[PDB]
Order: structure tokens, then C-alpha cells, then sequence
RNA sequence: ACCUCGAUGUUGGAUCAGGACAUCCCGAUGGUGCAGCCGCUAUUAAAGGUUCGUUUGUUCAACGAUUAAAGUCCUACGUGAUCUGAGUUCAGACCGGAGUAAUCCAGGUCGGUUUCUAUCUACUUUCAAAUUCCUCCCUGUACGAAAGGACAAGAGAAAUAAGGCCUACUUCACAAAGCGCCUUCCCCCGUAAAUGAUAUCAUCUCAACUUAGUAUUAUACCCACACCCACCCAAGAACAGGGUU
RNA sequence: UCUCUUACUUUUAACCAGUGAAAUUGACCUGCCCGUGAAGAGGCGGGCAUAACACAGCAAGACGAGAAGACCCUAUGGAGCU
RNA sequence: ACUGAACUCCUCACACCCAAUUGGACCAAUCUAUCACCCUAUAGAAGAACUAAUGUUAGUAUAAGUAACAUGAAAACAUUCU
RNA sequence: GUAAAUUUAACUGUUAGUCCAAAGAGGAACAGCUCUUUGGACACUAGGAAAAAACCUUGUAGAGAGAGUAAAAAAUUUAACA
RNA sequence: GCUACCUAAGAACAGCUAAAAGAGCACACCCGUCUAUGUAGCAAAAUAGUGGGAAGAUUUAUAGGUAGAGGCGACAAACCUA
């Protein structure tokens, strides 16, 4: 009886029904950690660079 | 055993203690032997100390049958109507003076088991919880994923 | 309460004729008002593409028969004939699975004292006698065909291949011997009531049988597929069907016969009629008989090898 | 497995199932109306229509002659299977051996039956009779009958 | 092979009181047309096949009276008379087995 | 000697097989004292198969003819309320021997009763997506010095196993069947290689990545809620199911 | 006998009516896998499964039923025989 | 940091959780002596207490409405037929 | 520190025991293998290690819908080279 | 009164080939080699098929006799009322 009072679904779309019954979105446990094209680029201005190097390098 | 005997909720039978205490029994049906070894221990009681039992609570009835009978009984009924007997054969003056006064003190309620030792009748004052208590409300009642 | 009833419970001696006469003219006339279906309004007819599956018929064993070839080998057939075929209902893509649309195909015609209300109710709006048996098939939407459409035998063509289902042949309860194909006891060496049994059904230590073990029970009639029978002939004024082989089902029964799903056969229905061949707009009548090019025919000059 | 086997086996044997049926059949032509079981009565009705047949083909003939003379075991019955049976049946072709059901038999509670060659001096079956002319159904089917006739 | 532990009555009511054992209620009893003794459809009214059953033993009581003993089995046809009754013109040559008794009403 | 002597019936054999891979073959890879054909070894792979007879009771064992193969082991040394008792476990007797004798032999032989009507669990079509051999071309080519003799691609035929059928043959006949006929459709991963860092070379990557490399997000059966006395049926133990226009 | 079994008849068998046993039975509201345990679990631990009820088959299990093992040992228990 | 016992504390009362064996206090039914007289008391006595011995007798269950068991056919119930 | 020990009179019962730690002997420096010694446990309650006799905590008995504690959860990931 | 043996007086053995025969085939009869059914069965040892003997050391009816430390035994330690 617990499984059933559960719905689960693949992707964004929820039925009408389903939305129109929702109370308290619950706060995610992890937190996403943020990729490097996201890092509003005052803190990457903010994070200092750490390492001087040398002028005759290829990479 | 307790699934095998009927149970009650702890309740007082006139809402005692608020007003007024009042003494829950009313009468108490002495039966002893005229002659007979069984009821030696009534017989002494009701010479001795049932007077005085009689003017120490006005409110309990007393009667004493004397009454040929080979196990002498008591007989106690309560102001709601329960009707309590149980047998003084063969004891002494101090088992039947203890179980007369223990006869007096109790209120007519059955003896079965107690449920929930307590009878709060106004059991919250700054209100029950239902789901809503501590969940903060939002701009406008919009449920998660609503539009406008 | 209410007692059981049929149709000519109460009926006089001199009503049963008029009723059976009646009826029969009638359904006989709604058979022969459904012989136009090009110019009443049919749905619009789509070419072939390479992707597509179109819709099967529904016939009835006949008979078996021989037929040789003109390299002079001998290959059985079976006669299926193709009765009264019509398109039922039309369900559409979104409302059966989401996957691909269904299209509904009645078998030959029975009684309508002998039905159900809610399949009266369901003939009566769609304008058809009864029908014996109801098949589904699974096609795409470019070949949807209007329901209540003509199916005749020549909706197949000389040199295709066909799969065909039916209730195979019952044989009620049967033992393991023929069913399962398993070898008995000896007869005569000493054995001792053990000649048709089983014998052992499981090891000694799993304290149980398992669930797929084959044991007596009843066998046979159940449904089943023969897949890849080649078309041999197409007999167009009795509307027969002659498929290769041997087909499942004892002979008057009903089956279903559609285009093959095995995939050497994949893309060759481009030279098939595809909503389904119709009647009224080839222009052009059809002979009495259409041949495969290796099959001998009836009238020939009875071949000699050189 | 009986796919189209007809000839339900009766007796201890295909002789004595064919001996049962011929004391039926004898019985049958004697008596002019019989009660047996319901097995039995149904395919003693299957062969004594083709009795009827064969008395049908006449007197002179010895096949017939030899089939009577087989099938009835009282040999009286024959001058009644040539001379009376058979010329009250000269018009009709294969309808005849009534055969209705009766309820139980009282014993051993088996299914009965009371088969009948038609002419038959005997008092008649109470026959089961189709629905009357004039009820409310006949009569609305009479109307429909009149005006679709009527229309045509 | 043996009782491992005797049935209890609760898996004994669930077996012998189930839908698949209890005896069907059957509906295809109406009453006869005549004489009102609840016949069943398909099957002959019990009260009139015992009218018939009683009349035929009797005429054939008067016909074994009058073919003297067994293998006589006459080679015409024979028809009954009632009180009365004359023998009509067509029942010449047929045989005639009376009785004593009026006609009944419904042997015509 | 830890349950089992108020009984766990013992060896093989017949039917039915389930499972493990430390693989006999069919599949795919590395090395080779791999010129080819046969081979040896190592990795991966259990979907499938693993013959017919003689003798000894044999499981073992020896031999004949085959096949791609006649695999190991466990399942109460699988399965005796499914079967046999061939020896192996009595009562008779013979031979050799021990013993005065009665008697005996991990010596042999002839003969010697296999009882159960299923109470409980589990089970009683999982609807279907097969395997292998052989023949022809290549080719008498690649390979030697010659014998010998390949892969890969293409074409055709069968056998086994599964599912059905009666038109020819056959047992037999208003039916059921094989000796007869028809059909049978997708992989499986161990490595072989580009680009490129930690380590500015190189490097197939428990580095980010790119190909063989993934069959499948596979399609066909079956999916109409109630007319039900009675009759028939290719449907069927009863029940249930199909037809009665 | 078998390769390789098939058809038919009777008995048997299934349904209706009547009469109407026996062995057996601690109580059972009586499932599967792994592990554990007096060393082989339906009743224990962890998972899995799970509306109820007959009718007809099968014998893998209930260390299944009838015989206080007939094989082995003990008993200051018997008895036959030399 | 927390959870976690019949260990300990907390209110009350405290003889009230071992095999064989031993010690102690009570107690139902029965008869007797004396009391008692809607079933009791003081003493003596004993055929003085059954969830169990494949215990004996009697009743009824499960197996189970299961195994098994019968009557040749027609008919005038004179007879005939196989 | 404690309160038990000896003797006297009268008897029954135990005297076919297991596991763990240690010193040993036989065996294979094998066995849930056999035999002594020292100690503990079981054949007595409860909690824990998954169910578990012998491993850990804990013993003197009840009611309580109070509390504080004893024993009580397994962590590990590794091959370049001048 | 079954069975082992004996005694008194009885009874039975179709047909063919009969070599003369404790001869051959084969009835009735006696016995029970093998197979199948049955195992709370028809039966506490049967039924069906297949068998040996069947003019003699044959089978059998009646009555009597031999009894347990024994009787009897063409020695199976066989039988002596399942
Ligand atoms: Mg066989
Ligand atoms: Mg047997
Ligand atoms: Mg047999
Ligand atoms: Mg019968
Ligand atoms: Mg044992
Ligand atoms: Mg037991
Ligand atoms: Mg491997
Ligand atoms: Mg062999
Ligand atoms: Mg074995
Ligand atoms: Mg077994
Ligand atoms: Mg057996
Ligand atoms: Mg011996
Ligand atoms: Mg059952
Ligand atoms: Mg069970
Ligand atoms: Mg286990
Ligand atoms: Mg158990
Ligand atoms: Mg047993
Ligand atoms: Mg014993
Ligand atoms: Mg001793
Ligand atoms: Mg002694
Ligand atoms: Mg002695
Ligand atoms: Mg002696
Ligand atoms: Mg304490
Ligand atoms: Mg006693
Ligand atoms: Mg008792
Ligand atoms: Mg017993
Ligand atoms: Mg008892
Ligand atoms: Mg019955
Ligand atoms: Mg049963
Ligand atoms: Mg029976
Ligand atoms: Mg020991
Ligand atoms: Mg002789
Ligand atoms: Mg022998
Ligand atoms: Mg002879
Ligand atoms: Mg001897
Ligand atoms: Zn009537």
C-alpha cells in the first residue's frame, strides 16, 4: 500500500491531476557541485591564481 | 490475559473531584450464622466494630440479616447501579474490617484493565498538531511548479 | 425470476418462415450494400513506402490438395477461402499502445439470434451481419481503410508469403507419451504397471518440481503461427487462397492470414495493392485464376524434360 | 480422442451392442411405441429409419428379404414390415420415428425417451405445441407480415 | 500414501460448501397447459404421459386378448372404437379393438 | 561416531533430467620448435548437442563400426509411494578347504514373495526469435622442392530438435497416427588498432576519448463484459468453449 | 522384445442415483532462495512471493504409512545342536 | 554525541525464575465423631487429584461421501427375444 | 575483611557429561577426533555477536505508559621509465 | 476329522498308438515349472494363460492306530488343526 500511495516519473512532465495535489517541494540532499562554465565570472576573478609559469611553455 | 477480557477508558462516574466528593457506595448487606464456625470472624465484627464503622462514614446503609447460612457474605452496591458481592467466610476482624473499608473507597467501576491511565478531556491548549503546523505559507498559495 | 430465452421461443408455427426469410433477405441486403466502397467515401489511398505494413484478411480451411511444380516436384497446398471479409473499426495510434495503430477484421458471418447485445448493438450501428470471429492487426496510419470496406482473396498475389494462425486441433487430456514425445518403459521384461508413466519429474534434494516441468495435461487447442507459407494461386471468382503447406486448425475452421514478419521477406510488398486491392477502381476484371510462373497449370502441354 | 466417431458403444462388445438394438427395433415394430434409455433410443430411431427404407424396397426383392429377416427376431414381424408399414409410409420419404423425451426413470434415474412410428392406432403423445397465432408477439409479427406485404 | 494430519473442520466447510458443490437452482419449470402439474420444458408432462401410458397398456391388454396367443401380428392395420362409434367407411379392411368406454377428449 | 536401529530400503540399469566449468565439439582471440593440412598450449564463452552393438551383473573395463563430439563432477555415490532384481542381504544343496563333531569361508555355483486407494507442499502449453554435417565453384589455387593440401565469399542439399497437418504412401477409414508432409528469424566482448597527457618522444584509456562495439530499448500470436431450456460439434474428464439463419 | 510406437473392443476410468470401508491423524491460519541449527527447515535470521475456493492428473518433498530392524552390538536374557 | 537489559536508581510491597534429590506451609472430592443446615468448621481414615505408558472400555471425528458393491432387453407384466 | 567451619544423629540422589582459554599426551604441529590437569560456561533468567550451549555483559525474582548504564556496527585497492 | 506313516474292507482311470512295458500323446483327476493380475484381494496363498504325471512307487471316499523328555519322516530339523 506504500508503494502505491508512490509516483514516480521519468522526466519533467507530470500529469495535471498530480500537479494540481502538490504541496512542499522537498530540498534536495546533494548539492550539485556546479560546472565551470556556470562560475559567474567574478569568482573566478575572486579565486586567486596560485602558480607562475614559465613564459617559454607550449602546453 | 488481556485480549481475553473486556477492557474500559479511566473515567470518574460524576465528575467527582470537581464540585463535590461524594461517597460512591450505598449499601452493605451483612448475612451471618447464628451458630457456625465458618462466620466466627463476622460475628465478632458485628459486635465490635461495625457500630463504629457506621458512624464513621453517615452516608453507607448497613444492614445486618443474621441469617442461617453456612458461608457468610457481603453484599456492596454502588450509586450507579454495579452490584459487588464477595464472601467473609472464614476470616479474622481485621481481613473483614479491611476489606469493608476497601469495599467503601472504591467507585462502582468494574475492575477490569485500566487503558491509558488518564482522562484528559481538554488535551491541548495551544493546539493539535495537524501537517500544516510548521510549514510556512507563500506569496500568493502557489503549489511547486505553478505558473501565475 | 426471469427464465432463459431464445428467439423463437415464442413464435407461432406460421411466423418461424416469415422471421428466417425476413432476416435473411435483410442481412443479405446489407451484405450486397457494401459492394461499392469506392464511390461511397473512402479514406485516401496512400502509395507504398518502404516502412509501412498493411492490413490481413480472415479465411477458412477448405481443404488440402496437390500441386506440382513445372520442374516436377510435388508440393501440398491448402485451400483457404475467404468468405465474407470486412473491416470493422479503426482504432488510432494514441489510443491502443502509442506504438502503431490497430485495424479490426470480422470472419465469416453467423446468426444474429445467437449474439451478444452490446455486438448487436455495435453491428447494428456499423451496417453489417454478424461475424464469427474479430482479429486485430497491427498496421501503420498511411494504410488505414475505412471500416466496413470489402476484404476479397485477391488482396494477396501470385509468389508472396504468408503467415496464418488458428486454434490448433484439441486433444483434450492427454498423456506425456503424446504429448511431450517421451519414451516409455520396456513392455514385457518385468515391468510391472509402469508401461506410460512418467517416472521420475525432479532430483532428490530440491524437495519440490519446478515450475516449467512437463507433465500430463490437456494439449492442442491453443493458438499457434506458421510462419513463411509461400502463395501459390489466387482463384479469384470463389475467392480461394492457395498457400504452401500445411496450415494449424482442423479443416472449416477460421484463420488469420497476414504478410510475413520474417525478415528475408522484408520489403517485398512494394508490388502488392497496398490500401488493399479493390474491385470497383482497377478498371480492368482480374482472371478466374492467377499463377506463379514455376507452377504447372491445369490445361498445359504436360512437360517433357529435354 | 473421438473426432467424428458416431456409433456410441453400448453393450459388452459390438455384437451385443447390435443385438440391443435389434431387440429394440424388434420391439419397436411390434409394439408400435416403446420407452428405453435415451442412447439407445437414438440410434434405434437411426436404424429403423432405414428399416422403413429397406421395407420400402419391396417385397420380391432378397436383399431386403435378407435385412428383414435379420433384423427381426420374431419372424411374424416381416409380412407386418412389407404389408403395412411400408405401404402406409409410400407417400412420405424420411419423416417419421417421433421421438420426445420422458422425465426419469424411477430407479436408477436415467434418461428416458418414448420413440413412435407415425400412422399409429395408439392415443397420441400430449406433444409439445408451438406458441398460439394469437398472442401479442404473433399478432404484431402478423401486422408486420401484412404491412411489408402490403408495401411490396 | 497416508494422512500426514487430520482436516480440520474449517478446511472441510471450505471444501464441501464451496459454489462448485451446492446443488443449482433450475428454471425451466412452468406449469402444463393442461391439468397445471408443473411439467419441465423440453420434457413430457409426467401427469399426461401417464393418461396415455394407462390408455395404451389397456388397448393393448384388448389387442393381446384378441390375438389368442404370441406370433400372430395380423397384416392390416388396426384402428380403436369407443362406446358407439360406428366404424366409418375408410375402416373397412382394418382392424377393430373396442373396449367399453367413452371417448376421451383428447384422443381424436 | 554428531541426527537416524517403535526401519534413512543397498549396486547397477530404464524414464526424466536440474546445475557448476576445471570445455569434447560448434563461436571468438594470443603464442608456437605455426611453410599448408593436422596439431600443442593460454583467455573468453554453458544458448545447443555429446551414437549404435559384443562379453563380463557391473558402475569400471576390453573390442567392432561411426560421428564435429561420443567431456568431468554434483544432485541422499539424483530419481525403486515411477519400474527390474541381473549379482549383492536369509531358510535348500553341491565342490575345495578348516573343524572329532555341530558349524564356517570378504572361495565358487543352481534356486529363492518387492506392500501401499495421494492428506499437505510443489507442479500440470514459458505462445513464438535453433544447431550441425555434407556437396559444387574458388581448386586442385595460397604453401614445398615434392608428397599433400587451406582459408574467406557464393550456390545447393540434408539430419537432429521444436511447432502443426491428412492430399498422395502406410496401420486404417464418415477419425486418430508414422513410416509421410510443411515451417523454423538477433547478438554476446577476449582482444586487434588511431589521437593523446601525468612523463611536451612514445603509450589502445581501472586518463579524459575514438573504431570492430553491441543484438533489445525489436516484432508476431490473445485482447466484443450477461440470449442461454434444449440440440449438434472437428470442443471436452466434470466444468468450460464454438454453431443452431 | 525393440528401432518407434499406433488404432480398435472390454474391464478400468470421468459425470448422475443408492448403499457405503480400511491403513493414517500433536495442533496447523500448511510457499520459494540463501544461511543457521541435534550437522538435510513450511514454522529460526535476511530477502522474495502472496484475494478466497473446488474438480481431474503427477509422484520431487512431509528424513510418507503398515512391522518396539531380520544387518551390527550389549544383556552375569533364552533356546536348538555337537 | 546518541540508541541500547530481568544491571542500578526511582513510588509501593517484598518467601514468589535451576536437572536428580531433600526440607517446609497449605489444600478438592469421600466416609466417620462432634458442629453446621443454600454446602460449612475442628479432628481421624484412605481404592484420597492424570495434557501423555503404540495404556483398557465406550461415543464421535479425519482420511471420505473416497475405495468398493450390484439389475440382460421389450412388453398385455399373459409372454417373447439375445 | 568477614561468618563460616568442625563434630554428632538420619537418610536418599548425583557417580554413561559437552564447549571454551591455558600446560600437555596420541593422531596429520587433521577433524564438532580421544585422555588428564587449572579455570570458566551450559545442563537456571535476561541482553548482544544474523538465527546459535559452551564467545561477551549480566545474576535473588513484582506492578509502573520513568531514568542512567554494561556487552553491542570491519577496515582495506596495490607494479611505467632513463 | 488338515498333515507324516500304517492297518481293515472299497472306488476311479474316455480315446489313439497298444513293441511286452513303475511305455508314448492325450480326457476326467493329482501336483504346481514360468508369466501376468491381486496384496485390508474371490482367497490369512486365489484367478487366467503356459505346464509334469495321468495302469501305477497312482489318486481317493469310510473307520481305526502311532502325542510332545514324544509321534512320524523316500532327512525337507519337513509335518503334528491357518
Ligand atoms: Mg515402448
Ligand atoms: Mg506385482
Ligand atoms: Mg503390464
Ligand atoms: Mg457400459
Ligand atoms: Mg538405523
Ligand atoms: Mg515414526
Ligand atoms: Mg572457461
Ligand atoms: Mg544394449
Ligand atoms: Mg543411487
Ligand atoms: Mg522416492
Ligand atoms: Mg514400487
Ligand atoms: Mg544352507
Ligand atoms: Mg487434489
Ligand atoms: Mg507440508
Ligand atoms: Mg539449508
Ligand atoms: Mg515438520
Ligand atoms: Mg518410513
Ligand atoms: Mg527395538
Ligand atoms: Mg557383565
Ligand atoms: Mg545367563
Ligand atoms: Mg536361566
Ligand atoms: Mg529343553
Ligand atoms: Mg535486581
Ligand atoms: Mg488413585
Ligand atoms: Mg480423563
Ligand atoms: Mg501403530
Ligand atoms: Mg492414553
Ligand atoms: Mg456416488
Ligand atoms: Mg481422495
Ligand atoms: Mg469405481
Ligand atoms: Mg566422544
Ligand atoms: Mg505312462
Ligand atoms: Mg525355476
Ligand atoms: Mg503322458
Ligand atoms: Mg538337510
Ligand atoms: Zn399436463
Amino acid at each position: 500500500t506504500m508503494m502505491e500511495r508512490l509516483h514516480l516519473f521519468p522526466d519533467e512532465y507530470i500529469p495535471e491531476d498530480i500537479l494540481k495535489n502538490l504541496v512542499e517541494e522537498l530540498p534536495q540532499p546533494r548539492k550539485i557541485p556546479k560546472r565551470l562554465d556556470e562560475y559567474t565570472q567574478e569568482e573566478i576573478d575572486a579565486f586567486p591564481r596560485l602558480w607562475t609559469p614559465p613564459e617559454d611553455y607550449r602546453l | 490475559t488481556a485480549r481475553g477480557t473486556p477492557s474500559r477508558f479511566l473515567a470518574s462516574v460524576l465528575h467527582n473531584g470537581l464540585g463535590r466528593y461524594v461517597q460512591q457506595l450505598q449499601r452493605l448487606s451483612f448475612s451471618v450464622s447464628r451458630d457456625g464456625a465458618s462466620s466466627r470472624g463476622a460475628r465478632e465484627f458485628v459486635e465490635r466494630e461495625v457500630i463504629d464503622f457506621a458512624r464513621r462514614n453517615p452516608g453507607v446503609v448497613i444492614y445486618v440479616n443474621s441469617r442461617p447460612c453456612c458461608v457468610p457474605r457481603v453484599v456492596a452496591e454502588y450509586l450507579n447501579g454495579a452490584v459487588r458481592e464477595e464472601s467473609i467466610h472464614c476470616k479474622s476482624v481485621e481481613e473483614i474490617s479491611t476489606l469493608v473499608q476497601k469495599l467503601a473507597d472504591q467507585s462502582g467501576l468494574d475492575v477490569i484493565r485500566i487503558r491509558k491511565p488518564f482522562h484528559t478531556d481538554n488535551p491541548s491548549i495551544q493546539g493539535q498538531w495537524h501537517p500544516f503546523t510548521n510549514k510556512p505559507t507563500t506569496f500568493r498559495g502557489l503549489r511547486p511548479r505553478e505558473v501565475q | 425470476g426471469k427464465s432463459g430465452t431464445w428467439w423463437d421461443e415464442h413464435l407461432s408455427e406460421e411466423n418461424v418462415p416469415f422471421i428466417k426469410q425476413l432476416v435473411s433477405d435483410e442481412d443479405k441486403a446489407q451484405l450486397a450494400s457494401k459492394l461499392c466502397p469506392l464511390k461511397d467515401e473512402p479514406w485516401p489511398i496512400h502509395p507504398w513506402e518502404p516502412g509501412s505494413f498493411r492490413v490481413g484478411l480472415i479465411a477458412l480451411k477448405l481443404g488440402m490438395m496437390p500441386l506440382w511444380t513445372k520442374d516436377g516436384q510435388k508440393h501440398v497446398v491448402t485451400l483457404l477461402q475467404v468468405q465474407d471479409c470486412h473491416v470493422l473499426k479503426y482504432t488510432s495510434k494514441e489510443n491502443c499502445n502509442g506504438k502503431m495503430a490497430t485495424l479490426s477484421v470480422g470472419g465469416k458471418t453467423v446468426s444474429r439470434f445467437r449474439k451478444a447485445t452490446s455486438i448487436l448493438e455495435f453491428y447494428r450501428e456499423l451496417g453489417l451481419p454478424p461475424k464469427q470471429t474479430v482479429k486485430i492487426f497491427n498496421i501503420t496510419d498511411n494504410a488505414a481503410i475505412k471500416p466496413g470496406t470489402p476484404l476479397y482473396a485477391a488482396h494477396f498475389r501470385p509468389g508472396q508469403y504468408v503467415d496464418v494462425t488458428a486454434k490448433t486441433i484439441g486433444k483434450g487430456f492427454q498423456g506425456v507419451m503424446k504429448r511431450w514425445g517421451f519414451k516409455g518403459q520396456p513392455a514385457t521384461h518385468g515391468q510391472t504397471k509402469t508401461h506410460r508413466r512418467p517416472g521420475a519429474v525432479a532430483t532428490g534434494d530440491i524437495g519440490r518440481v519446478w515450475p516449467g516441468t512437463k507433465m500430463p495435461g490437456k494439449m492442442g487447442n491453443i493458438y499457434r503461427t506458421e510462419y513463411g507459407l509461400k502463395v501459390w494461386r489466387i482463384n479469384t471468382k470463389h475467392n480461394i487462397i492457395y498457400v504452401n503447406g500445411s496450415v494449424p486448425g482442423h479443416k472449416n475452421c477460421l484463420v488469420k492470414v497476414k504478410d510475413s514478419k520474417l525478415p528475408a521477406y522484408k520489403d517485398l510488398g512494394k508490388n502488392l495493392p497496398f490500401p488493399t486491392y479493390f474491385p470497383d477502381g482497377d478498371e480492368e476484371e482480374l482472371p478466374e485464376d492467377l499463377y506463379d510462373e514455376n507452377v504447372c497449370q491445369p490445361g498445359a502441354p504436360s512437360i517433357t524434360f529435354a | 480422442i473421438s473426432h467424428g466417431r458416431v456409433f456410441r458403444r453400448m453393450g459388452l462388445g459390438p455384437e451385443s451392442r447390435i443385438h440391443l438394438l435389434r431387440n429394440l427395433l424388434t420391439g419397436l415394430v411390434r409394439h408400435e411405441r416403446i420407452e428405453a434409455p435415451w442412447a439407445r433410443v437414438d440410434e434405434m430411431r437411426g436404424y429403423a429409419e432405414k428399416l422403413i427404407d429397406y421395407g420400402k424396397l419391396g417385397d420380391t426383392n432378397e436383399r431386403a428379404m435378407r435385412m428383414a429377416d435379420f433384423w427381426l427376431t420374431e419372424k411374424d414381424l416381416i409380412p407386418k414390415l412389407f404389408q403395412v408399414l411400408a405401404p402406409r409410409y409410400k407417400d412420405q420419404t424420411g419423416g417419421y420415428t417421433r421421438m420426445l423425451q420422458i422425465p426419469n426413470r424411477s430407479l436408477d434415474r436415467a434418461k428416458m425417451a418414448v420413440i413412435e412410428y407415425k400412422g399409429n392406432c395408439l392415443p397420441p403423445l400430449p406433444l409439445p405445441r408451438r406458441d398460439s397465432h394469437l398472442t401479442l408477439l404473433n399478432q404484431l409479427l402478423q401486422g408486420l407480415r401484412q404491412d411489408l406485404r402490403q408495401s411490396q | 500414501a497416508a494422512p500426514k494430519n487430520r482436516r480440520t473442520i474449517e478446511v472441510n466447510r471450505c471444501r464441501r460448501r464451496n459454489p462448485q458443490k451446492l446443488i443449482k437452482v433450475k428454471n425451466n419449470i412452468d406449469v402444463c397447459p393442461e391439468c397445471g402439474h408443473l411439467k419441465q420444458k423440453h420434457v413430457l408432462c409426467a401427469y399426461c404421459y401417464e393418461k396415455v401410458c394407462k390408455e395404451t397398456a389397456e388397448i393393448r391388454r384388448q389387442i393381446g386378448k384378441q390375438e389368442g396367443g404370441p406370433f400372430k401380428a395380423p397384416t392390416i392395420e388396426t384402428v380403436v372404437l369407443y362406446t358407439g362409434e360406428t366404424p366409418s367407411e375408410q375402416d373397412q379392411g382394418k382392424r377393430i379393438i373396442e373396449r367399453d368406454r367413452k371417448r376421451p377428449s383428447w384422443f381424436t
